[PDB]
């Protein structure tokens, strides 16, 4: 079969370089033009570049003309894309990708690797901040109550919360990350439980952030309003 | 430069509902036009190309059809696989324009949305910021009005919303509208509301609380 | 400082012709605005391998960006028998049947 394998996960300040690599086996990869496909919030999918079989012709996207470059080496049946003066806006999943026919242009992709996510941002490394959603007569309807973590300015992605250390998972919804305006991470991980269970149940939140080696255990203590 | 447009940019559909989707172009592209399927977390996969041959491996429930610079793709009949985001693209020339891409979400019945709303922690004030998170549970469909309202003052330009996808077990979603406020602002104020307008209420829900009394 | 290959489409304007040395010649035309780039024209012994055979004789097969809708000639130097006229790359590509007498 087909495999495409992208270079780890990276993160670079603005202004900054970076060089992917693909690894690609189970197939010519002499006789096939590749190309470098991206998938962010600033472009959505948006083809980037490609290179043909014998690196004679290369194609850019008119944004990263004179800051990207594509190139391959064919002993080693590798893709590599080169890029410099990175801004915010690059920052996107970068994905490897196949020509379906062989000598070509890059017109049709039938074989991607499973991608590189790259963030460009100015922002600090930064554990979150844990608040509790406590419950209360506000968050509480026909004996069920609803309580909650708000895990607050944090950089980079991801974050995980469990709840009770994983014991409790039915009910539990973690909202997606939102970019705030200063450049940090924010979310909410919220549960519904029996509002009678508020007085002899201890509910924690576990909130671990893998990217600084850190974690939160935040209880959330019931509000006799 | 040849733009690439889809319509919808979403839409709810059955098992066995028949799905169309179209792809637009500005000026035409003759018949150099492809398509692709993408689930979350996965790259995309071909699914047809010069606009009506079926990519191998691909089931024959789907189909294209167009010309020039108007395109779609079809389902047939929906099946639970197909649930995923669709992009066109053309390659009448490079560059490879890839469509904003539709995604084909599950439909069922309407669905009332639970409100629960939280004042700010007093850790957080006591670092000088007020959150106040307005909790939207298990509703469908997705569109909701969220109106934040600070002493009647309808708020505007200082709150985030945040959807989650839809439930494995029971295809609803989930919101949360967060509020964000300096100390001072939220020391300045007493009543803060979060009033709830959705097409599986009767009217609009609203949560208030007078700030200080929990 | 070389151009790279035109990604465009090709149509064949008339049907190709034979000359005096021997050779093929072919109107094409380029729906293109991608110039300057490099004609991709060759001869093949069948559509499926598309193996090279013959030789492209014109020296300067290049679109340019004044190209427009104007019409260019290609000419190759066939095998004898049949083969195949191949012009452009990928997807698009044209192809026509030749058959070049003698032997």
């Amino acid at each position: 079969e087909v495999q495409l394998v992208q270079s780890g996960r990276g993160l670079v300040r603005p202004g900054g370089s970076l060089r992917l690599s693909c690894a690609a086996s189970g197939f010519t990869f002499s006789n096939y033009a590749m190309s470098w496909v991206r998938q962010g919030p600033g472009m959505g999918l948006e083809w980037v570049s490609t290179i043909t079989a014998d690196s004679d012709s290369k194609y850019y996207v008119d944004s990263v003309k004179g800051r990207f470059t594509i190139s391959r080496d064919n002993s080693k049946d590798t893709l590599f894309l080169h890029m410099t003066s990175l801004r915010a806006e690059d920052t996107a999943v970068y994905y490897c990708a196949k020509d379906r026919l062989s000598r070509g242009v890059g017109e049709l992709y039938d074989s991607w690797g499973q991608g590189t996510l790259v963030t460009v941002s100015s922002a600090s490394f930064k554990g979150p901040s844990v608040f509790p959603l406590a419950p209360s007569s506000k968050s509480t309807s026909g004996g069920t109550a609803a309580l909650g973590c708000l895990v607050k300015d944090y950089f980079p992605e991801p974050v995980t919360v469990s709840w009770n250390s994983g014991a409790l998972t039915s009910g539990v919804h973690t909202f997606p990350a939102v970019l705030q305006s200063s450049g940090l991470y924010s979310l909410s991980s919220v549960v519904t439980v029996p509002s009678s269970s508020l007085g002899t149940q201890t509910y924690i939140c576990n909130v671990n952030h893998k990217p600084s080696n850190t974690k939160v255990d935040k209880k959330v203590e019931p509000k006799s309003c | 430069d040849i733009v690439m447009t889809q319509s919808p940019s979403t839409l709810s559909a059955s098992v066995g509902d028949r799905v169309t989707i179209t792809c637009r172009a500005s000026q035409s592209i003759d018949v150099w036009l492809a398509w692709y399927q993408q689930k979350p977390g996965k790259a995309p996969k071909l699914l047809m190309y010069k606009t009506s041959t079926l990519q191998t491996g691909v089931p024959s429930r789907f189909s294209g059809s167009g010309s020039g610079t108007e395109f779609t793709l079809t389902i047939s009949s929906l099946q639970t696989d197909d649930f995923a985001t669709y992009y066109c693209q053309k390659y009448d020339s490079y560059p490879w324009t890839f469509g904003p891409g539709t995604k084909v979400e599950i439909k069922r019945t309407a669905a009332a949305p639970s409100v629960f709303i939280f004042p700010p922690s007093d850790e957080q004030l006591k670092s000088g910021t007020a959150s106040v998170v307005c909790l939207l549970n298990n509703f469908y469909p997705r569109e909701a009005k969220v109106q934040w309202k600070v002493d009647n003052a309808l708020q505007s330009g200082n709150s985030q919303e945040s959807v989650t996808e839809q439930d494995s077990k029971d295809s609803t979603y989930s919101l949360s509208s967060t509020l964000t406020l300096s100390k001072a602002d939220y020391e300045k104020h007493k009543v803060y509301a979060c009033e709830v307008t959705h097409q599986g209420l009767s009217s609009p829900v609203t949560k208030s609380f007078n700030r200080g009394e929990c | 400082v070389s151009y790279s290959l035109c990604t465009a489409a090709f149509t064949f304007t008339k049907i190709p012709a034979e000359t005096l040395h021997g050779t093929v010649t072919v109107e094409v035309q380029y729906a293109g605005t991608d110039g300057p780039c490099k004609v991709p024209a060759q001869m093949a012994v069948d559509m499926q391998t598309l193996t090279p055979v013959g030789r492209l004789i014109t020296a300067n097969p290049v679109i340019t960006e004044s190209t427009e809708n104007s019409k260019m000639m290609l000419e190759l130097d066939p095998p004898f028998g049949d083969s195949y006229i191949v012009i452009g790359v990928g997807e698009k590509k044209i192809t026509h049947h030749w058959h070049r007498s003698g032997s």
